[PDB]
């Protein structure tokens, strides 16, 4: 009796797989047909064959879904900062403090090339740098660290090490990763959408 | 001398969570003179360790006690005298994380350093003064010997 | 001045390699010394690595105006 | 109107005079102002110069923009006539904002 | 032709046709579907079209 009931449940899986065949294909065929025409122009707009404007800038950001490291975001800041620290341990440069970090970050961001980048991304970076800067403040405070660098048990300066070379590398890496993560003009933006939803 | 840190410990507990592997144990230790606490893993097939042992360990920058720092290569078949001659169990590893004992809101003067011996973890914790010289990414040797 | 993106889009790379391979298939002069490879696509890839291909892209904006970039001044990437 | 209005006056409500026009709202609709609803992004009307500058920026012909129906509840709210343009500021998933323009037909 | 008793050659069914559009290639699908399937030439009179 158990074997019979077990079979009754099992056959439903086989029946479902048989039924799936046709309907899904029909949906996909209709959908890709409807969307196939669109494309991403060199102006960053997306236009139908007639030349009308569908979106003024693909996706609001212009980014490309197939080039995202974070959860629907182009970057995951703390992971990048961590990577740059390990790749470039700079035992020579002195440890930076809140004021020094904020001053040096502002000076680097002043360069015109970063001004060419998107505003939103710049704001988020500023926020992240503020965040780490306040965190190091707590750490340097609790342990009685001195900003002049003269504290005796020098191991205490390893707690939140960060140095100007590392800051500059991080900012360059951030800018490049953002910049190269855009929807290359001429992509077939429609077909990618129909295929992704259909699957 | 290239010694970074040296002290006598005593073992306190072996497997707080019970047996996990067939060749490794998670020692919990405490230090006699200073009040460091240690977590260490040893290959108990070759260096078996009992629940009551006492031992001295030294963490050193180099095995050439004369002070030579030619760390270009290491040859297992070497025979010239070296600091390894005075110990019974030697490992090689890297210090890969240093952090503060955040549990203390005030009088925060205790640190924790992690040394990873190619899979076999260790953590050494206590007052800041005794931990001078431990640096991230530095490579160090661990030497150990049992005492009666 | 020029407004478009300064990198080379994958589509531009594809069509440049294709048309240069076709040009070298017929007996065109080769602009870089070859060590003995006899496959047009690999010669064209080497030429592009040396950035010597004699091809000028013409990017048509939607309205009808255009912009010209030499294949040596686009930032080629991976 | 409370509940409705007669069909002959429905017909008359389009041809009283070229110089005169009338606009009818339902009591039921007016009970709530859609502008405050959570699912309605802010709409803004702009002067002809603004549309001139916009069409100059993207190099567009006016009939290329996305459309908005005349009978749209918001279009009725603003009482805008055919051929005007409307700016929209969609609240992003984040602090950002996306601007898009729609034409009234 | 179609069969295996007769000679064959497989089908580029419409799903593949979308796949090839998807990547953004253009000569590849032209080649696969016109040069190597039923390439043919005709003539027309421009005056009468
Ligand atoms: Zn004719």
């Amino acid at each position: 009796t158990e074997f019979f009931f077990h079979t009754m449940a099992g056959r439903e899986g086989l029946v479902d797989t048989a039924v799936k065949t046709a309907e899904t294909g029909y949906m996909q065929r209709r959908l890709v047909k409807s969307l196939e025409d669109l494309c991403s122009q060199y102006d960053l707009t997306v236009r139908s064959s007639t030349g009308d404007i569908i979106q003024f800038i693909y996706g609001g950001d212009g980014l490309d879904p197939a080039a995202m490291e974070g959860k629907d975001e182009p970057l995951e800041f703390k992971r990048v900062l961590d990577n740059i620290k390990a790749v470039f341990p700079c035992p020579s440069e002195p440890a930076l403090s809140k004021n020094e970090l904020i001053l040096t970050t502002e000076s680097i961001m002043k360069k015109s090339e970063f001004l060419c980048c998107q505003d939103s991304f710049l704001q988020e970076i500023k926020k992240f740098i503020k965040g780490v800067s306040e965190k190091i403040k707590k750490t340097r405070d609790k342990y009685g660290i001195n900003d002049n660098g003269t504290t005796e048990p020098r191991v205490l300066y390893q707690l939140d090490r960060i140095t100007p070379t590392q800051v500059e590398k991080f900012l360059e890496t951030c800018r490049d990763k953002y910049m190269r993560a855009q929807m290359e003009p001429g992509s077939a933006v429609g077909a990618l959408c129909a295929q992704s939803i259909g699957e | 001398a290239g010694i970074l840190f040296e002290d006598i410990f005593d073992v306190k507990d072996i497997d707080p969570e019970g047996k996990k592997f067939d060749r490794v144990s998670r020692l919990h230790c405490e230090s006699e003179s200073f009040k460091m606490d240690l977590i260490l893993d040893v290959n108990i097939q070759i260096y078996p360790v009992d629940l009551g042992d006492k031992f001295r360990l030294v963490i050193a920058s180099t095995l050439y006690e004369d002070g030579t720092l030619d760390d270009g290569e290491y040859n297992p078949t070497d025979d010239r005298p070296s600091r390894a001659d005075q110990f019974e169990y030697v490992m090689y590893g890297k210090v890969y994380r240093i952090e503060g004992d955040e549990t203390s809101t005030e009088a925060a003067t205790r640190l924790s350093a992690y040394v990873s011996y190619g899979g076999l973890l260790m953590r050494l914790q206590g007052d800041a003064n005794n931990l001078h010289g431990f640096e991230v990414d530095s490579r160090v040797y661990l030497l150990m010997k049992k005492l009666a | 001045k020029r407004i478009t993106t300064p990198y080379m889009t994958k589509y531009e790379r594809a069509r440049v390699l294709g048309t240069r391979a076709l040009q070298i298939a017929m007996c065109a002069p080769v602009m870089v010394e070859l060590e003995g490879e006899t496959d047009p696509l690999l010669i064209a890839m080497k030429e592009l690595k040396a950035r010597k291909i004699p091809i000028i892209i013409r990017r048509y904006l939607p309205d009808g105006s255009y912009e010209d970039w030499g294949v040596d001044e686009l930032i080629i990437t991976d | 109107v409370q509940q409705g209005m007669t069909p002959s006056a429905k017909q008359s409500l389009v041809d009283m005079a070229p110089k005169y026009i009338l606009e009818q709202f339902l009591q039921q609709e007016l009970l709530i102002n859609i502008t405050e609803h959570e699912l309605v992004p802010e709409h803004v009307v702009m002067t002809k110069e603004e549309v001139t500058e916009l069409l100059a920026r993207y190099k567009l012909r006016e009939n290329q923009l996305p459309r908005i129906q005349a009978g749209d509840p918001v279009a009725r709210y603003f009482g805008i006539k055919r051929g005007q343009v409307v700016k929209i500021i969609r609240p992003s998933e984040t602090a950002g904002r996306y601007i898009t323009y729609r034409l009234v037909q | 032709t179609e069969g295996r008793s007769r000679d064959g050659g497989l089908r580029l069914g419409e799903m593949e046709r979308d796949c090839l559009i998807g990547y953004g290639a253009s000569m590849l699908l032209l080649e696969r579907l016109m040069i190597s399937s039923d390439a043919f030439e005709v003539d027309v009179c421009g005056q009468c079209g």
